[PDB]
RNA sequence: CGGCCCCCGGCGCGCCGGGCCCGGGUCUUCCCGGAGUCGGGUUGCUUGGGAAUGCAGCCCAAAGCGGGUGGUAAACUCCAU
RNA sequence: CGCGACCUCAGAUCAGACGUGGCGACCCGCUGAAUUUAAGCAUAUUAGUCAGCGGAGGAGAAGAAACUAACCAGGAUUCCCUCAGUAACGGCGAGUGAACAGGGAAGAGCCCAGCGCCGAAUCCCCGCCCCGCGGCGGGGCGCGGGACAUGUGGCGUACGGAA
């Protein structure tokens, strides 16, 4: 049928919880290259660069 | 078939509900259609604002609430004889108007009327002709405000008074809200029937004189 | 003027004035057919009342409706069914019966539209009404500005639809706690809401 | 002393001042005017009165309110109806017996 | 997930988890609360006393607006005000008693329980308990009502 | 927020021919209510509406400080809309 | 024994227009069950649902209170959430089952009869002239006709209005 639950909310916070553990392990280089990123040449991994 | 401590449930599913299954699949559609007409109205009315006109200051009935301020469906003519609008001009110029609107008190009507009078100040009428004709407004008044007013114009706020710490005074402290409550909840409850033991006994008296 | 005084003596259907009056009425449209047309209104303040001015394209008709009920289209018993459903003589029509007189009046005039209609006498048998039908491609009609709303598709055959005050008393429909229904658009679309289940995203 | 604006007892409600204002419109509907008095006596001269009236005309000659009453009250319907019914026929009887005794 | 579901280890069964002398019928019981006093009236009667008959009287139109009246007990009291309300009492020689407005927040009525410490106080509700008037009393304070 | 060529539309400006010379406040004098309709009885259908929520057939059938409503029928009296 | 008005009623291959039928997902007005449940079954439930009939539109219907409320009162209608699986109905069994208020989307009010006042001051049709005419209109000229006093048009509708 079409009246199917297609769609699932979950709470802000929870929501929020996530994206603050993702932003996270974007530094901690053990987690970038376990997912397969090429960053043996990169000088820093927070790449932080100018606003031009 | 009941089992096992389960709560006596009442679904209303016994009618042919499948042929009349409303599904919301047009939420996302239907708020982009309400959003993108909402701009379009808004672009139409250039210097007026995207909510319309000017709602009163309106208490809530329904004792359970009693306390909240709403917005309302208009002013009433009572609230606009007092701030010299013509009914019929107070339309034009971008104020809610309803006759229904009764006037019981006084404090809510000088409310709408001060909502109403610092609104005129405020207010930007453009002349109808470029050169403009009496009662308009200045030039100057024009050229620095190009923009329209985002959300309910005068917006309405639920404010409280703030109290004084106050010294409590033992002429205070002698009062018995439990005991002046119940002895007011019992004078309403009697206060009909006591009226009909007074008035026999005074005829009564009657029987003393004749 | 004389309206005010001709509204208040149809007032007084039981005085003996208005007995003769509906006594040689109510002979003199038993003998004519069950509908034709009246040249002029028989009650002249009850017709601008309800809308009706004497110009050019306002024609009123006169249709005479059978008294009494609805008796159930079925042979002699044949409901089989339960109990419930076996009564056929003692059952009341929905609709008012001068909102027939409405309903057959735009039946055999499909050009014209009615606006209302209004009472001029009634029998044991028979129960008479006068309906006011437009012209709506005359020009008297269609370019003032006040009448030129029925000449839009919208209102096509409002009798159908019980649109007028006929209709629209039969449909139960009003302001307030006295009806709790019709609270919607009408009394299917008030079933209607109470009976979709909403089903949103996400529940 | 202690005047608190209880919320129960002969002085419920929350204690605000009342303004005085002239009554709508909308209840003016149903005063008499003359005019319409000067009609409605016309009406009655010619036409005359109903059948059902007529026969109350005797029952009040003969001093038989109640059953008078009990007659407009199944003829008319409800019982402030049927009261109102009574007295202002009663004048006709005030007004007629004045008219004759000259 | 239907992979977790308990219809993938039953592939196989002939029963399907269903009984072998008794197959899983259409209704055998009835359907929905069927026999309420005939053949099901042990588990309604140890399971859910007093669902058969009638009691009190009935109010036809009630609406809920007229009862509302939520409640707040004394020891839920001064969370109703900020914290510096509070420090900023049994101080500066005055007897400062800050007034508590219960109406503002949303509750009417004012109940006894719980504990209240040692500040006299000034309450604002439309209604008062018996239990409530004497531990503010008992403090120092007093109650003041409002409509 | 690319280019070129056609067709259609609305908003602005000007010209011609017309229609329209139509306000608010104070005081004084007037007027203002839709009938076989409301309502009542009965019957049938419907409704959560239960001493009848609403709709219809029959009978009775009005008034104007009147009438309707104020979820229990009825009588009396203050009110509210 | 006729002519001439008026009222009712006809005949038209009269002059000029209008309706029919189809689709019918959505809507409106009727009519309208039984399967099924209640472990039977008759009230109930299915359900004012399936079927049948008529009617249009791009939306329809409804719509500016003979309203809700008893509050320090709200204020057309339509839709969502919530009230609520609640008040209430029900062999008080199965089951059925709203509404007020509040938060929102949107938000626009008005016109008649009557009462009155203005010399019918009003409207329809035919002929002529000017303009544009592939949604037949605007202005002027016609003791050119008709409708209309059994009432057209202007002011004017409960928020008062008129002089």
């Amino acid at each position: 049928k079409t009246w199917r639950r297609w769609h699932r909310r979950v709470n802000t916070t929870q929501k929020r919880y996530a994206i603050c553990s993702a932003l996270a392990a974007s530094a901690l280089p053990a987690l970038v290259m376990s997912k397969g990123h090429r960053i043996e040449e990169v000088p820093e991994l927070p790449l932080v660069v100018e606003d031009k | 078939a009941p089992s096992r401590n389960g709560m006596i449930l009442k679904p209303h599913f016994h009618k042919d509900w499948q042929r009349r299954v409303a599904t919301w699949f047009n939420q996302p559609a239907r708020k982009i259609r309400r959003r993108k007409a909402r701009q379009a109205r808004a672009r139409r009315i250039a210097p007026r604002p995207a909510s319309g006109p000017l709602r009163p200051i309106v208490r809530c009935p329904t004792v359970r609430y009693h306390t909240k301020v709403r917005a309302g469906r208009g002013f009433s003519l009572e609230e606009l004889r007092v701030a010299g609008i013509h009914k019929k001009v107070a339309r034009t110029i971008g104020i809610s108007v309803d006759p229904r609107r009764r006037n019981k008190s006084t404090e809510s009507l000088q409310a709408n009327v001060q909502r109403l009078k610092e609104y005129r100040s405020k207010l930007v009428l453009f002349p109808r002709k470029p050169s403009a004709p009496k009662k308009g407004d200045s030039s100057a008044e024009e050229l620095k405000l190009a923009t329209q007013l985002t959300g309910p114009v005068m917006p309405i706020r639920n404010v409280f008074k703030k109290e004084k710490a106050r010294v409590i005074t033992e002429e205070e402290k002698n009062f018995k809200a439990f005991a002046s409550l119940r002895m007011a909840r019992a004078n309403a409850r009697l206060f009909g029937i006591r009226a009909k033991r007074a008035k026999e006994a005074a005829e009564q008296d009657v029987e003393k004189k004749k | 003027g004389a309206y005010k005084y001709i509204q208040e003596l149809w007032r007084k259907k039981q005085s003996d004035v208005m007995r003769f009056l509906l006594r040689v009425r109510c002979w003199q449209y038993r003998q004519l057919s069950a509908l034709h047309r009246a040249p002029r209104p028989t009650r002249p303040d009850k017709a601008r009342r309800l809308g009706y001015k004497a110009k050019q394209g306002y024609v009123i008709y006169r249709i005479r409706v059978r008294r009494g009920g609805r008796k159930r289209p079925v042979p002699k018993g044949a409901t089989y069914g339960k109990p419930v459903h076996h009564g056929v003589n003692q059952l009341k029509f929905a609709r008012s019966l001068q909102s027939v007189a409405e309903e057959r009046a735009g039946r055999h005039c499909g050009a014209l539209r009615v606006l209302n209609s209004y009472w001029v006498g009634e029998d044991s048998t028979y129960k008479f009404f006068e309906v006011i039908l437009i012209d709506p491609f005359h020009k008297a009609i269609r370019r003032n500005p006040d009448t030129q709303w029925i000449t839009k598709p919208v209102h096509k055959h409002r009798e159908m639809r019980g649109l007028t005050s006929a209709g629209r008393k039969s449909r139960g429909l009003g302001k307030g706690h006295k009806f709790h229904h019709t609270i919607g658009g009408s009394r299917r679309a008030a079933w209607r809401r109470r009976n979709t289940l909403q089903l949103h995203r996400y529940r | 002393a202690l005047r608190y604006p209880m919320a129960v007892g002969l002085n419920k409600g929350h204690k605000v001042t009342k303004n005085v204002s002239k009554p709508r419109h909308s209840r003016r509907r149903g005063r008499l005017t003359k005019h319409t008095k000067f009609v409605r006596d016309m009406i009655r001269e010619v036409c005359g009165f109903a059948p059902y009236e007529r026969r109350a005309m005797e029952l009040l000659k003969v001093s038989k309110d109640k059953r008078a009453l009990k007659f407009i009250k199944k003829r008319v319907g409800t019982h402030i109806r049927a009261k109102r019914k009574r007295e202002e026929l009663s004048s006709v009887l005030a007004a007629m017996r004045k008219a004759a005794a000259k | 997930p239907s992979r977790l579901r308990k219809t993938r280890k039953l592939r196989g069964h002939v029963s399907h988890g269903h009984g072998r002398i008794g197959k899983h019928r259409k209704h055998p019981g009835g359907r929905g609360n069927a026999g309420g006093m005939h053949h099901h009236r042990i588990n309604f009667d140890k399971y859910h006393p007093g669902y058969f008959g009638k009691v009190g009287m009935r109010h036809y139109h009630l609406k809920r607006n007229q009862s509302f009246c939520p409640t707040v007990n004394l020891d839920k009291l001064w969370t109703l005000v900020s914290e510096q309300t509070r420090v900023n009492a049994a101080k500066n020689k005055t007897g400062a008693a800050p007034i508590i407005d219960v109406v503002r927040s949303g509750y009417y009525k004012v109940l006894g329980k719980g504990k209240l410490p040692k500040q006299p106080v000034i309450v604002k509700a439309k209604f008062f308990s018996r239990r409530a008037e004497e531990k503010i009393k008992g403090v120092g304070g007093a109650c003041v009502l409002v409509a």
